[PDB]
């Protein structure tokens, strides 16, 4: 019966100072709200940063500090780093329960771009024994995390049969994704040239197999 | 960065936060390189040729 | 130091019950109670309640009083979440968390539930070896395709888990009523096919375990 509000997204560059805020719909935030700040890195990875407004969890870099600014709780990153790019959630206590904010997606300049590593595999034979054939195109270590995957059977853009996952964040903070093109044992044996084309930060990478 | 004396280290500002660097990396030049004869805080002492 | 490791992700058809465990490490269980948080797919983070790991009394958020029941295997430093008469809109991830320092300091890994009607289909595990010709670089990428299973989850390792560096496991995705997953691994060209590289797959719901060695195409 209280609504915590946070900035939606904030973009900064390595070395800058950035402030995230946490607003309560009922009134000014005070020390009896024990503002907590939590960080979510990709992979459902949670860590606590600050608690009780300004107590930094142990092993959280000092570039992170909490405070009350005006009528709201604030988190300041002093010397933001590339590693700080994540979702920050604030939590406020209200005498009997906790209310979490919507979280702020923070983007920090860094991590020089990285091209994808693409590999296309042929349907294995144990699978061709099922009267099925699935060409797997794996794409890993790319950043920025956005790609376009296009399949081309025998020179012709396939347009049905393919499925491409959504970019998932790896540990190093780069992304990955795979695309599947399912044919039939038979569709397989028919056509002759398969190719998985991946477009990333303007360059294209085509990986073709030959049956 | 932790406010401690270390002659082999350098303190510079890197996007909102101060970061550490190397003393060996520091250079002064006019038309040709200069010989550094003293470093402390914001101050550098150097003997330079015509530039 | 502090590790809260949670159970793996379940699939359950509407109406069922689930018991999600949270095994605590690094602290004295008894002086720090447990927060249960629901991060629903879109919606963001929500406090489900707190359990006094000393007395055993639970607090439920009003949204959670009813089908939700917190309990603890005190003795083993485990806290557990039980959601009875599962509703389809309970698919989400649930985190256990330690309340300390006027807030929460450590969060668990999460246990994701997918409430969904469906039978039980064992996966087909297929080796992904490089193209029949050449493939000459400083390294080499092999793969493993885990196709057509239900429900979640499956676990996948490489060489019983001794080969973890250079691995990309790709989140399972639903296609035509079945889940499909895949993984790649990259090693130096001297390692393979000199040394054996094996994909290990388990599908608990069907009691299926498959070990598939990646063999050269010729």
């Amino acid at each position: 019966q209280a609504v915590v509000t946070q900035e939606s997204a904030l973009t900064t560059s390595p070395g800058e100072t950035v402030t995230l805020t946490c607003r309560s719909n009922i009134g000014a935030v005070t020390s009896s709200n024990c503002a907590n700040w939590v960080q979510e890195k990709p992979d459902h990875f949670f860590t606590g940063l600050i608690g009780d407004t300004n107590n930094r969890r142990s092993g959280v870099p000092a570039r992170f500090s909490g405070s009350l600014i005006g009528d709201k709780a604030a988190l300041t990153i002093t010397g933001a780093q590339t590693e700080d790019e994540a979702i920050y959630f604030c939590a406020l206590w209200y005498n009997n329960l906790w209310v979490f904010g919507g979280g702020t997606k923070l983007t920090v300049l860094g991590q020089p771009k990285s091209s994808p590593s693409v590999t296309l595999f042929p349907p294995s034979s144990e699978e061709l024994e099922t009267n099925k054939a699935t060409l797997v195109c794996t794409i890993t270590d790319f950043y920025p995390g956005v790609v376009t995957v296009d399949w081309k059977v025998d020179g012709t853009p396939v347009t049905q049969g393919m499925e491409t996952t959504q970019p998932s964040k790896q540990s190093n903070n780069k992304y990955m994704a795979s695309s599947y093109l399912t044919l039939t044992a038979r569709a397989w044996e028919r056509h002759s040239s398969y190719s998985c084309q991946v477009t990333h930060e303007g360059h294209t990478v085509e990986k073709s197999l030959s049956r | 960065t932790d406010d401690s004396h270390d002659w082999t280290k350098l303190r510079y500002m890197d996007n909102h936060m101060p970061a550490d660097a190397e003393r060996a990396g520091l250079f002064v030049r006019t038309s040709a390189p200069c010989t550094i004869t003293g470093t402390m805080g914001h101050f550098i002492l150097a003997r330079c040729p015509k530039g | 130091q502090i590790q809260l490791v949670q159970s793996g992700r379940e699939v359950k058809n509407p109406g069922e019950t689930v018991k999600i465990s949270c095994k605590a490490s690094g602290y004295t269980f008894t002086e720090y109670p447990m927060l249960w948080v629901k991060q629903a797919p879109g919606k963001g983070f929500r406090w489900m309640g707190l359990i006094y790991t000393n007395t055993g009394e639970p607090t439920y958020a009003e949204e959670f009083k009813g089908r939700f029941v917190f309990s603890l295997e005190i003795s083993a430093s485990t806290a557990y979440l039980q959601i009875n008469n599962l509703t389809n809109e309970d698919t989400a991830t649930y985190f256990c968390v330690r309340d300390y320092f006027i807030s929460l300091d450590y969060w668990g890994q999460g246990t994701t539930l997918t409430v969904s009607s469906a039978k039980t289909t064992a996966p087909s595990v297929y080796p992904l070896a490089p193209v029949c010709g050449g493939t000459t670089g400083s390294s080499v990428t092999l793969g493993c395709l885990v196709k057509g299973y239900f429900p979640e989850p499956v676990t996948l390792t490489w060489n019983s888990g001794s080969l973890s560096s250079g691995v990309h496991t790709f989140p399972a995705l639903l296609q035509s009523g079945l889940y499909t997953l895949s993984s790649s691994v990259t090693v130096t060209s001297n390692t393979w096919p000199s040394q054996t590289i094996t994909c290990n797959v388990a599908h608990p719901a069907s009691s299926t375990k498959v070990d598939k060695k990646i063999e050269s195409r010729r």
